[PDB]
């Protein structure tokens, strides 16, 4: 890995293009496409800071397997809810934006687009890439639509729940709804 | 009382006018300092202070932008950070800055995109 | 006027709501808030609040909540008493305890992005 | 002007204050006196004042609050049935309290509601 | 000039129709309610309206209901001009009839409670 | 007879029965619908108002035989599209009003209410009955409902249209949405 | 505005919210102000009285009125809409003292709650 | 204070007035001249102001009218594109015209769009 834009350009090509060819055999079963989801796309996201974020000040205070069993949980949730999110599809092409180097940096934001004239006009979505601070490996994490996030309402929206019930309680909320 | 100050780039002032309150889980601390712009890739600057008594939000906290009431004024909100060990840490010393942010939003977008 | 006695309570987001505004309860008047303040140990906000000498006999199994006024107007506290029940709940609200259960407040910013979205 | 009294006990008055008109059909003819709170189960108890001059009203009228104009303060609404020939009706005398009620409305229940 | 036609109405619910509010037909003002009352034998209001001379052909069938105006101003009364023909209906409104046919009124609050449920 | 709240009384109970079994039919074809609307309730309602109401002050002028095709197509109109919020039928009970008598004017209103637990409130659908002139056989022409009208829209609505095209340009019109669609019952 | 200026008469059905004394704007820029308006004692409906500026003068007959609502509280103003102009074919120009045809009405708050499902 | 001038043919230009602020980002850099007829076509035309202090920008940006907070008055939003190595960029010298459009919005045109 190097240049974040190749990563980025290729990765979606690649992801769109495997979308548009299997789409008879996501046509043959609908829960399926969850799989090809976690087998490409998966992979190049990092995990350990979407916990870390939405999980916040209780941290000092922490249990081994506790933590180990709400990593786990938490993929599943994402998985499962990112390829719930997936079922859009209808066709629409897609393209990105003017390239422009820099370097010294670390934290760096992207767009992209997606258009189709018969139907709707466009719309804008973003990215987040970050560079590792241990070997220079660059990755993304959050992502955001015409001013609304998705980290930080999970952020602001279960919060007593946890002072509360307590870490195991959101754990076993989260295996409820691994299942929908 | 000391206070101390900070630097945050952005994307989109959106009606943030200089010298306003900072927020904090509800509570005012601290107002903004200043903003300017950027003569090399046209972009707004912002500086703002804070109050030293607090003094231990852990470096990779957020910002945002919002509006109170339905039609009032509309100020910034601070949103505190996760506590990292082993990776990442830092106290935020004097003369740093703040790191990744996020930008407002215009109502004339949502409702272009709402009626289609 | 008469004396009082006060009480403590915690939140997570209280909004708009400033120092001095009333704790009424049903629809009458009967006290005013005294104290807000952020506690520098685990960062969240702590509301110390009076009541008047007269009422003397609440259940605690109670809440707070937060409401707005009209349709663009001032924040006030509103009360909720449950319901006494003999050897189940007794806990008579005494002097210098804490209600449990809590409620946050509203802001319009957030809703667009709860759904409608 | 000779009036007379009558009492009245509601469940959450909402923000009608002290001293406000009455209204039949959509005229005034009287106004309320006083609000207090019952000191033996906690539920607000209202006094209010008619005009004599009308005085064959049945028994099985109701009550209810209303708002004036999108942003307007309340006022009580009233209601009249109907007689049956002189057999499970009388006439209101001078401390005979009414019966069924009817409560106001909030604003943030109706959003709560609409979704969740 | 003041050369006058009065007549009487009937309604069930007039909302906040004061008294000396104009009435309009088509778009333009022809004059303004003279008073407003009760009676004491069903409990219903009555009210008296006044018009000028020039106009005097309207026919009878005609029809008479309340509306508002803009969002925040104050309501008014509309007219509705009939239809004439021989055998069915005629009769020119001469001074000291009452207009026949009425509509109610509108209210908030019932229908924002009845949809959106 | 006399009395108008005998005739409603033997309406609400006439629509009521014999509807009840339309399950299995309502299913299949809704052209015959129309004939069980035109059953009762046709024989009941007073088109001449409706249409002399309608049409507005261009009535001083007119001619016979487009008088009288306008006015077949708006019985043919009246006839279809009338009835169709009946795909409603789920069950609901009647109420009507308290009785109370007078028998000296004309106009009267009634009222009548028709309840339906386990989803919204009920509604409060009306009437206006008029005593005829010629006998005094009373009968209906006008519907209300929480304040909004079902004739003074029509009124308002076909406007300029009348005053420019033509009465014949009505007639198309209304030979045209005679048989615009079928409901989806 | 000793210019001098030519008249023209409008016929409506419904102007709801106008007034005596209103500019008509083209594009977004003024022109003009409304003269009088007043009802036809013959049929029962109301008629318009204008005027326009004369250094603007070469319309073509092809064109519209409207009325509007301005902000979301604020008052009314006539609107003007210049048409399409073809050459070689028949079309002409509005020399003083003729009356333009279509016309639209205005908008209220209550035939839309009408409209909405009945 | 050195300033220099630009010419914009619109479309429709709404309740804009005169003297009106010209934004770019978030912060004011303009301030808007004359607009006038155009007797040949019957388009509007409008003057602008920028002040010189900033230069390098390219030739091919964009231009819109915006809406304030809710109820407030109107402004031009300006928009900044990219810029190739001097393939077909250039810079604005004083005398040339921008070339794109965009017209306001009016309430009407929305709801006869949603009742058809």
């Amino acid at each position: 890995q190097t240049n974040p834009y190749k990563l980025m350009d290729e990765a979606a090509q690649k992801t769109f293009d495997r979308l548009k060819n299997e789409q008879p055999q996501i046509r043959a079963n609908p829960d399926y496409l969850r799989t090809i989801v976690d087998q490409e796309l998966l992979p190049y996201v990092q995990v350990k800071y979407a916990g870390a974020l939405v999980l916040g000040q209780y941290y000092k205070s922490a249990t081994p397997a506790q933590r180990e069993a709400y990593f786990a949980a938490f993929r599943e949730y994402l998985k499962q809810a990112y390829g719930q999110a997936l079922a859009m599809y209808h066709g629409q092409t897609y393209q990105i934006a003017p390239e422009q180097p820099l370097g010294d940096k670390t934290i760096v934001p992207i767009r992209v687009t997606i258009i189709d004239p018969n139907g709707r006009p466009p719309v804008r979505l973003d990215f987040q890439w970050r560079k590792n601070s241990q070997t220079g490996n660059w990755q993304a994490y959050d992502m955001i639509a015409e001013g609304v996030s998705m980290i930080t309402t999970k952020q602001n929206e279960w919060g007593t729940l946890l002072r509360t019930k307590g870490i195991d309680g959101l754990t076993a909320q989260l295996k409820s709804i691994s299942q929908q | 009382e000391p206070t101390y100050t900070l630097y945050a780039t952005f994307d989109n002032i959106g009606g943030l006018k200089a010298r306003s309150p900072v927020s904090i889980g509800g509570v005012v601390v601290g107002r903004v300092a200043d903003i300017t712009l950027d003569p090399k890739t046209y972009l707004p600057r912002v500086t703002l202070e804070i109050e030293q008594r607090y003094n231990h939000i852990p470096d990779t906290s957020s910002l945002s932008i919002r509006t109170s009431g339905l039609l009032g004024e509309q100020y910034l909100a601070l949103n505190v950070g996760f506590e990292d060990p082993e990776l990442g840490t830092a106290i935020l010393k004097d003369g740093d800055t703040i790191q990744d942010t996020k930008s407002a939003m215009v109502l004339e977008d949502l409702i272009g995109q709402f009626l289609y």
